[PDB]
């Protein structure tokens, strides 16, 4: 269905982990935690952002049917980076996957023998975990990401290197800090992206010869309203993030 | 993980199994029944043989290219299951009552020029929708093309299909069963595209009238011969730079073969449109071999008898 994996904030809020009395808050740091994880060792396993990105995406739906309590974010991270290598054709060998996963974890202890039965059992746990999310996602691996609508945008709107390399870090940043993943469709969460890099960044995109804004010939539900509802949130979550604005921080 | 929430990934017990319909040259595939509808669906199981790699990558493709085509001549896939050790998954799709390698093997069955013109229609548009998603079936035969009870025409066996693009492709050139293999592979091409699914258009419309596949090799190199006895011999002339990888680098080839495709079939077609778009989809060269969008273009869909319906049979 066109609606299955876009949640209210109601829907948002009796989420499973909250059925186990996981806080709101909690919550949201361990999907957090999830997307530093999986960016983590994504890039050690040099996968691409884009495969990084479909990881997350499958975090935060995995979170919407399975609990923090039952399945950890620790342990569904390296499955779901394994499967979005896959589909996103950048396989990674499932020892290769092992071993990241094992250094970004445990940094001081020692990779077990790889003949060991405590190695065998956790090539197991992944397999076991991949199959789990390949269910849980219903098979739909498939992931529209707002990356691809922002580069349309940046264009169709003739913006600098500048920023559209912002609107890119805020998508990208939009899939570690916030649900909107989960709640607004990809060309809606580029127009946030696009807004917020131009409140950022000072720039001003000016009104079509038509009378229309850029944001309408990207998406027709969008409104001003909600863009600046959504940039506020982005923003806000972004100032906690320490040092994550000095990526894109002009100091000239 | 024994009691764990699964909303979006049904257990195949949802299907009856009433019979195995894939023992030959494929894995499981059951014609099945819904226990609450009667919907008759086809399950094809993913195999586990060595996936030292978790879910099987070949699996998340066929699966990926399924969920992309949607359209009345490709074949639907309903949904995947599973089975609450270890456990399946099954790839249920709507069920197609006949296959053209069966009916063509069937003496009983008889097909009018009106039909035959009809079936060529839907294949050639089948092929022209999935080669317009970028995807190349890379598997045509008579066995992987299927008929619904209605009459209507589903590419199947998605398989061995692989998305392509637009410095040169390295694409696989262990692809399409032998007898409907195109000449660019048999001669070792790596960079190949949608022509190899159209040559395999032309075998099969050929064996619309032979009711049996025109060239049935034993090797690379018996293929390679049976072509040339039919499609004249590979020259430079007639497939410009043919001369690159074999030709000459072993690969024996026929040096006087003549084209006998009009010829040779002249006896079991009559109709010249039906021959002569024959001629023009079993092309040596990939380049001068017709497109589907051509194809469909050609006066054997656009002259008497029109194309008809499906009711020869039942
Ligand atoms: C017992 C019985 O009734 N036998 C009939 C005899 C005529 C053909 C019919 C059939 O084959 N029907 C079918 C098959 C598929 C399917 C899925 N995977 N593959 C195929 C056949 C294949 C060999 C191409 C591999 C689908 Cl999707 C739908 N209907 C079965």
């Amino acid at each position: 269905n066109n609606k299955r994996w876009y949640f209210t904030r109601e829907q948002l809020e009796n989420s499973p982990s909250r059925a186990f009395g996981v806080d709101p808050d909690k919550e949201l740091s361990y999907r957090q935690q999830a997307a530093n994880l999986l960016q983590d060792m994504g890039q050690r396993l040099n996968v691409s952002q884009l495969t990084i990105n479909t990881a997350i995406v499958y975090m935060h739906r995995f979170y919407m049917i399975q609990s923090f309590t039952r399945f950890p974010g620790n342990s569904v991270a390296p499955a779901a980076l394994f499967l979005a290598a896959k589909v996103e054709g950048q396989p990674k060998k499932l020892e290769h996957v092992i071993r990241v996963a094992h250094t970004c974890l445990h940094p001081q202890e020692s990779l077990p023998d790889t003949r060991s039965e405590a190695y065998l059992q956790q090539v197991q746990d992944l397999v076991i975990l991949e199959s789990i999310i390949l269910q849980t996602l219903g098979f739909e691996l498939t992931i529209d990401h707002p990356h691809t609508h922002v580069v349309k945008c940046t264009q169709l709107v003739r913006a600098s290197k500048d920023l559209a390399q912002t609107s890119y870090f805020m998508a990208t940043n939009s899939l570690h800090l916030t649900t909107f993943s989960l709640q607004y469709t990809p060309p809606v969460v580029a127009c946030v992206c696009i807004h917020l890099a131009c409140k950022w960044s000072n720039w001003e995109i000016p009104v079509s010869t038509d009378g229309k804004h850029w944001w309408e010939y990207v998406d027709a539900t969008v409104t001003l309203e909600l863009l600046d509802e959504l940039t506020h949130e982005l923003l806000q979550i972004l100032e906690k993030t320490p040092n994550r604005l000095k990526r894109i921080w002009n100091w000239r | 993980y024994d009691d764990n929430e699964c909303p979006f990934c049904d257990e195949v017990s949802k299907y009856e199994k009433l019979a195995k319909i894939g023992q030959g040259t494929f894995g499981e595939v059951f014609k099945a029944r819904h226990r609450k509808t009667g919907q008759r669906v086809a399950l094809k199981k993913v195999l586990m043989e060595n996936e030292k790699e978790g879910f099987p990558i070949t699996a998340l493709r066929e699966i990926k290219i399924l969920q992309l085509l949607k359209h009345e001549n490709v074949v639907n896939l309903i949904e995947i299951c599973r089975t609450k050790c270890k456990g399946s998954i099954y790839l249920v799709f709507d069920f197609c009552e006949h296959d053209l390698a069966g009916l063509l093997s069937n003496v009983l069955v008889k097909f009018t020029l009106s039909e035959i013109k009809r079936v060529m229609q839907m294949l050639l548009n089948g092929l022209f929708y999935i080669h317009r998603n970028k995807i190349l079936h890379r598997d045509m035969k008579a066995a992987n093309v299927l008929i619904t009870r209605d009459g209507v025409l589903k590419l199947a066996d998605f398989g061995l299909a692989r998305a392509f693009s637009l410095n040169p492709n390295r694409y696989t050139n262990r692809v399409v069963t032998l007898w409907y293999r195109p000449p660019e592979l048999l001669l070792g091409e790596r960079d190949y595209g949608p022509p190899i699914d159209l040559w395999g258009a032309g075998c099969i419309m050929a064996e619309m009238w032979t009711r049996s596949p025109i060239m049935q090799g034993n090797t690379e190199q018996h293929q390679l011969a049976l072509i040339s006895q039919l499609c004249g011999s590979i020259t430079p002339e007639v497939w410009p730079n043919v001369d690159n990888y074999e030709l000459y680098e072993k690969l024996e080839l026929v040096k006087g073969q003549k084209r006998k495709v009009k010829d040779r079939l002249a006896a079991y077609v009559r109709d010249p449109y039906a021959l002569d778009l024959i001629d023009k989809l079993l092309v040596l060269d990939p380049a001068q071999r017709i497109d589907s969008e051509d194809a469909l273009e050609h006066d054997f869909f656009w002259s008497d008898p029109m194309p008809s319906d499906l009711k020869g049979m039942l």
